[PDB]
């Protein structure tokens, strides 16, 4: 199971906004958690791993933290090619489960 | 099938009662003598062998309550 | 507090060594101690949660069958082959039925013939393990000393739930005030895991130990099952009738979930819904109370005209509880708490409270004591004498060290040597008795167990028979050793 | 480079079963498991099974119990997914990638993470549609 | 439960197999020796009781093999 | 107790209740040594094929 | 005996003998079960409510 809530469900925001995400977990996650962008219909990309930490190659305008159950994900700058839809994961225990979702809109 | 080997003596006791709450040894002794009542000649040809065999009472009385109990 | 009417209570002396005492403690009871100072303190058990557990087996309960082929050579030309015996997810079994003409074939013999079923699978066993880590026990650990609300209720926050794992130490909690309380847990010493299993019907769970657990029937299935309906097994579960000569036929032999309770009675049983919430078993806390108060000194013997709002109220073996209410001008003073005797003072109870304190007003402070096993005259007030009361505990001092006794025999039944580290400050002969009663009860370990209540006492009996007849004084540790543990063994299990 | 490709859309009838392929480029192809992730396309994504490439173990979740096949090739380098007894809830699009590896078999969490799941090396998405 | 009293001896037969085919036997049998094999101590005790008391060697067999036996 | 809330802090009495719904039955059945019939085929040899 | 689908031949004694409750022939609006100490277990932990 662990079901994985993510808030909230949709947002829209203007160029060059900070927007954060939510993601709660049933259980202890502790720091089994990952942060995906996918635009719609195309190949989409991991942002964040371990919930705190860049990839090579993503810009840094992106960062994660949170430790037990609530997990903060973090966009300091918005920008254009951001409009996606944006998942949060849990890596523990297996019967593994994705967030919701959450689209962007840009204004 | 899984009607025996019925987890008995294999320990992990605890403080507290564990499934049937001692009615599954009052369940065995009540079926024991309810099938003794039901079957009075096997008993009796237990006695006959008890009273042949050993010849010493105790070891008598001992087998005696052992082919009792020999029923499955 | 938290520990009243929850009889089986565990009453704990001694605090020597400087500050470690060794406390046993289980779901079902709960542990009192005391010491010359620092006040006394109440440790119940609450849930124990094993977080992650990794799940080792599948067993059907129910099952149905479909697709029913079947074939037969020929009389001894042939043993009969049919390609729906290829999937092991088919049960197949081969016989030997006859032939003839009338059945149309030749030779006239006794030829073969296979039968075939397609298994599918209702309800099931989940059995799971869990490592000796992934699991916590809560402990809430209260003290005494006043605040209304109930002597008992568990629920509320007065005690603190203080968690422990095997991946933690020295349990450091606070109170309120002087309840700084040192834990060092040994959890690895407890229900010894890598030899449990929990098993989850449909809706309820069992611990049961892994041996029986895995040489048990109805029919085996790995934890990779996903795809796999793969049961390496099938001859304990669905039965093939034969009449005298002809087709034979394929019988499923129905839900074994009431065989299966009957298999594990003589187990103890675990709600597990929400992740787990493991019960009845016991942990071994050594136990440092250096840092602490008597929840103030500080203050004075106080005024008078206290109240009581509640009855005498005797629990189990001395531990009379008073409710009393104090008027006047406190400003939160201490209680004059006396158990005396009557005239030509002679005082002689304990305080099971120590330092009972009034705390802002009027609130209805309670105080808990010990007196002795007759007369006794509880005073509590001072200056015009104000309040005595008259208490008669029925009792004996022979019957208190006769239950006493009948408690420690308890003790060296159910806990195990645990129990022999259930004292403290012992030294030599409490670790040579752990010892020893550990290598002896380690070859009466296995080592003769596994038998039912009715066989203990009989082979109870019978030993303690040939113990009694007597050869060179070997009846002693024969008969007198052998039968009283085998006796007072055998009538305490299977609770 | 860091790459898989996967196979191309497919349209199957009720009842049937589909086969969508999942072949490696740019790494030595025993040192990844094989994650295969669904998504309906009004829902977001759901986890379906693990192959590992070295050996060959399986596992899947509940909601596939007994429908879904993964087997591989390992000369090819290729990952086939089997999904059988198809109804019109399976139209969706499929996806697979590479998890950072217990090195023997499949399924572990505790060594420190999988790592994504699973969109750094993982194709270009296979379209599979159920109708009659 | 109905686990056990399995309906062995009543009678009632005829020339045909009744239910289990000759596999209740075997059930039987594969189980005591399962048992035996899964707890040695009390195989070894049972020795030890029956080197004692009796002390004629077929008594001694005879009430070894029915301490095997005793197991519910 | 006075946990529970009642008083004299005792090991008092309780009793537990259910109602009873039943599935699927044994069934048994019990027949007079009449309204029983045996069916027997007698049947003569010497040829007729099939 | 009559199960689900199938039937038995047991003598009368044992049948008479057997547990899992008892019920006689003149049921149909009764259910009136007199057994179930052999079906339906209660669960008691160590001191509280069962
Ligand atoms: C056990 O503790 C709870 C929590 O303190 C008690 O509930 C309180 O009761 C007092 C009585 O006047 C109320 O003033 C509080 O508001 C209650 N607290 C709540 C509702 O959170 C409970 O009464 C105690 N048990 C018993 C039997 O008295
Ligand atoms: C068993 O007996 C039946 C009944 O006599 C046989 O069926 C007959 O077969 C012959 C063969 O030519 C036909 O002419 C008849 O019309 C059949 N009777 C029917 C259909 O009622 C049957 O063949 C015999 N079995 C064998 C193996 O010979
Ligand atoms: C089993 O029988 C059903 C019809 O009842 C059929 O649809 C199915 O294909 C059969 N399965 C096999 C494996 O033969």
């Amino acid at each position: 199971d662990i079901q994985l809530t993510q808030s909230p469900s949709s947002l829209s925001a203007s160029v060059g906004d900070r927007v954060t995400f939510t993601c709660q977990a049933s259980q202890d996650i502790r720091k089994y958690l990952n942060w995906y962008q996918q635009k719609p219909g195309k190949a989409p990309k991991l942002l964040i791993y371990d919930a705190s930490n860049l990839k090579t190659g993503v810009p840094s305008r992106f960062s994660g933290s949170g430790s037990g159950t609530d997990f903060t994900f973090t966009i300091s700058s918005l920008q254009p090619e951001d409009v996606a839809t944006y998942y949060c994961q849990q890596f523990d225990d297996l019967p593994i489960t994705f967030g919701q979702g959450t689209r962007l809109q840009i204004k | 099938s899984v009607a025996l080997v019925p987890h008995v003596g294999m320990g992990l006791e605890t403080r507290t009662e564990t499934w049937m709450s001692s009615e599954g040894a009052w369940k065995h002794a009540q079926r024991i003598e309810t099938w003794i009542l039901r079957h009075p000649g096997f008993t009796i040809m237990a006695a006959i062998l008890a009273y042949t065999i050993g010849t010493t009472y105790f070891q008598r009385v001992l087998i005696f309550i052992l082919l009792t109990a020999v029923t499955p | 507090m938290r520990c009243i009417g929850i009889s089986n209570r565990d009453f704990v002396e001694g605090v020597s060594g400087g500050s470690w005492v060794d406390i046993v403690l289980e779901h079902g009871s709960c542990v009192t101690t005391m010491a010359k100072n620092k006040p006394t303190l109440d440790f119940e058990l609450i849930k124990t949660e094993a977080k992650h557990p990794a799940t080792l087996r599948k067993y059907c309960v129910e099952a149905k069958l479909t697709n029913t082929t079947t074939a037969s050579r020929c009389p001894t030309q042939g043993e009969p082959s049919l390609n729906e015996e290829q999937d092991k997810r088919f049960v197949c079994k081969h016989s030997m039925v006859d032939r003839g003409w009338g059945n149309g074939c030749g030779l006239f013999g006794k030829g073969g013939i296979v039968t075939c079923a397609m298994f599918t699978c209702k309800k099931n066993m989940e059995g799971k393990v869990v490592q000796p880590e992934n699991l916590e026990y809560t402990i809430v650990i209260t003290p005494h000393s006043g605040e209304e609300n109930a002597v008992g209720n568990d629920t509320g926050k007065h005690g603190k739930e203080i968690k422990v794992t095997p991946q933690s130490s020295i349990t450091e909690a606070e109170l309120t005030g002087y309840g700084t309380v040192t834990m060092e847990c040994s959890p690895r010493t407890g229900l010894d895991f890598n030899e449990m299993v929990l098993l989850q019907m449909e809706n309820k769970a069992w611990l049961v130990h892994r041996q029986w657990f895995l040489d048990l029937p109805l029919p085996w299935l790995p934890g990779a099952d996903t795809q796999g309906s793969n049961w390496i097994q099938k001859e304990t579960l669905v039965t093939f009738k034969n009449p005298h000569a002809k087709k034979q036929d394929v019988v499923v032999l129905g839900s074994q979930e009431g065989a299966m309770h009957t298999a594990l009675t003589g187990a103890t049983e675990i709600q597990m819904s929400s992740g787990n919430l493991l019960f009845t078993g016991h942990l071994k806390c050594r136990l440092r109370m250096d840092k602490l108060q008597l929840k103030g000194m500080s203050y004075s013997m106080c005024t008078g005209k206290f109240k009581v709002v509640k009855e005498i109220a005797e629990t189990q073996h001395g531990t009379i509880v008073i409710r009393v209410q104090y008027e006047g001008d406190g400003s939160p003073c201490k209680i004059p708490f006396e158990i005396m005797d009557l005239e030509k003072r002679h005082v002689l109870g304990r305080l099971i409270t120590v330092n009972p304190i009034v705390t802002e007003k009027d609130s209805p402070v309670n105080i808990e004591a010990e007196p002795p096993f007759g007369d006794s005259y509880i005073i509590i007030g001072v200056e015009p004498g104000q309040l005595k009361l008259s208490w008669f505990k029925k009792g004996s001092s022979i019957g208190q060290m006769f239950e006493t006794t009948m408690r420690g025999a308890k003790r060296m039944a159910i806990l195990g040597d645990t129990a022999w580290d259930f004292g403290s400050l012992g030294g030599v002969f409490t670790s040579i008795g752990k010892a020893l009663h550990q290598v002896f009860g380690a070859i009466y370990g296995a080592a003769f167990s596994g038998v039912s209540w009715t066989m203990k006492i009989l082979i109870g009996v019978v030993i303690t028979w040939i113990g009694m007849n007597s050869r060179s004084t070997s009846l002693s540790v024969s008969l007198v050793l052998v039968g009283v543990v085998t006796l007072y063994l055998g009538v305490m299990v299977q609770a | 480079e860091v790459q898989l490709v996967q196979s191309g859309p497919d349209v199957e009838k009720p009842g049937a079963s589909v086969k969508v392929s999942c072949k490696a480029s740019g790494y030595t192809f025993t040192s990844n498991y094989i994650h295969w992730v669904r998504q309906a396309p009004g829902q977001g994504l759901e986890w379906m099974g693990v192959i590992n490439p070295r050996g060959g173990s399986t596992a899947s979740a509940q909601k596939f119990q007994g429908r879904i096949t993964m087997t591989r090739d390992t000369s090819t380098s290729t990952v086939y997914m089997e999904l059988s007894s198809l109804r019109s809830d399976d139209t969706a699009v499929y996806y697979c990638a590479r998890g950072g590896r217990a090195l023997f078999y499949d399924s572990y969490t505790t060594p420190r993470d999988g790592g994504s799941w699973w969109f750094d090396p993982w194709g270009q998405g296979s379209l599979v549609t159920v109708s009659s």
